[PDB]
């Protein structure tokens, strides 16, 4: 399969990165045996004395000094990993509460309250520090709403849309304006929901020449009765 | 190698000075006939040095360019490059005998040159291109105007001369 980088995270940059020993210098020639130049993938044993000396030619590979680096003892430039082993902090707005985060590809994503003040922050990984904020354009008492501890952000996994939940159950219709603030809220009429189910789905049921594309995020509403 | 010299170091010639006839072996190759290349007369080590004269090709005469016009076996290709095991490459004079099984291998690799294809030429069935002989090995026939007599008749480098009748 033919795949665009972008998408691609290299899991461990295996092997294939070769180191050769210097054979013989000739002014500005070289002859250095590298691992995996001989064709002959059946010669893996011929390591004894009686060794034919012209394997060992066919073993060095030939190059100009100037096409070679040397490997100091901390061995071969490590391509970096792209997997944070370790957990990094991020830089969380002093005198703030967290009433919810998650998580996609983007980066945090993560509702802050200020006092009276309710805010939605994107937080970059790369600084750790929030990429942008925003003031809620409704009522903040009404995003806090009977029980603040209901507050959820939720998303459907990578690449995700992103459902907000107020203190009443709701979710929070979100859009950005052209300005790259937040819209007025474009209401839904919705009941509060209990629980949220979260995860991304293949839609490959769909035909190769479909308009609607083969990822979908799947989202499940426990609504409740009222 | 494609860049070969006109005579190569080692190649035998005598220069005639003072009417003596000096056979000496080149010391240096020889990349162009008006120049002066220095010759080891011939029949710790001041001995090497005592019997070295330079001298210009026009009184040089080459007998044989005995040796060191280099064919080697091309024991690797690889890219624009090659190694070619030639003889007498080896800096080491006193590995004349590790020509045995229990030859170290990594010996084959001083005994070879790296090289670029484009350096190289081959030698095809008819040998190294021969530098051409100077001795006029057979008689050769001179123009001799016709209805005229020899009276006398004597040579020398500068050619034959004699007196026609």
């Amino acid at each position: 399969e033919q795949w665009s980088l972008r998408e691609v995270v290299f899991v461990e940059d295996v092997k294939n990165v070769p180191v050769g020993k210097v054979l013989k210098v000739d002014g500005a020639y070289v002859a250095v045996k590298f691992p995996g130049t001989s064709s002959n993938t059946n010669c893996q044993n011929s390591s004894g004395p009686d060794a034919d000396p012209s394997s060992l030619l066919q073993d060095c590979r030939l190059l100009r000094i100037d096409e070679l680096q040397v490997v100091k003892t901390g061995g071969t430039p490590k391509v970096p990993d792209c997997f944070q082993r370790t957990p990094k902090k991020l830089c969380i707005p002093e005198k703030t509460e967290i009433l919810a985060v998650n998580v996609d590809s983007k980066g945090v994503h993560a509702v802050l309250k200020t006092g009276n003040w309710v805010r939605y922050c994107i937080f970059d990984l790369a600084t750790g520090k929030a990429e942008q904020e925003n003031n809620f354009p409704t009522s903040s008492i009404a995003f806090l709403g009977q029980n603040e501890r209901n507050v959820a952000i939720f998303t459907a996994g990578q690449e995700s849309p992103i459902i907000l939940r107020d203190g009443n159950g709701t979710i929070y219709p979100m859009a950005k304006d052209c300005m790259g603030g937040i819209r007025d809220p474009d209401w839904l009429d919705l009941p509060p929901i209990s629980s949220l189910g979260m995860g991304v789905h293949s839609l490959i049921n769909l035909p190769a020449n479909s308009t609607i594309k083969k990822k979908a995020a799947v989202i499940i509403m426990a609504v409740e009765k009222q | 190698l494609r860049n070969n010299p006109l005579y190569h170091a080692g190649a035998v010639a005598f220069s005639i000075s003072a009417g003596i006839p000096k056979v000496g072996v080149l010391m240096e190759s020889v990349w162009n006939m008006n120049d002066s290349c220095r010759f080891q007369l011939r029949s710790p080590k001041e001995e090497e040095k005592v019997n070295e004269e330079q001298w210009s090709l026009r009184e040089v005469v080459f007998v044989e360019d005995v040796k060191n016009v280099p064919v080697g076996k091309v024991l690797k290709v690889d890219g624009a490059y090659v190694a070619v095991k030639f003889p007498g490459t080896s800096s080491n004079t006193n590995c004349q005998n590790s020509s045995g099984p229990d030859a170290d291998p990594s010996s084959l690799l001083q005994d070879c040159r790296l090289l670029r294809i484009d350096e190289l030429q081959v030698v095809k069935t008819g040998g190294t291109p021969k530098v051409p002989d100077c001795f006029q090995r057979t008689p050769k026939k001179l123009c001799i105007p016709e209805k005229t007599e020899i009276l006398a008749v004597n040579v020398d480098s500068k050619g034959v001369h004699a007196v026609l009748k």
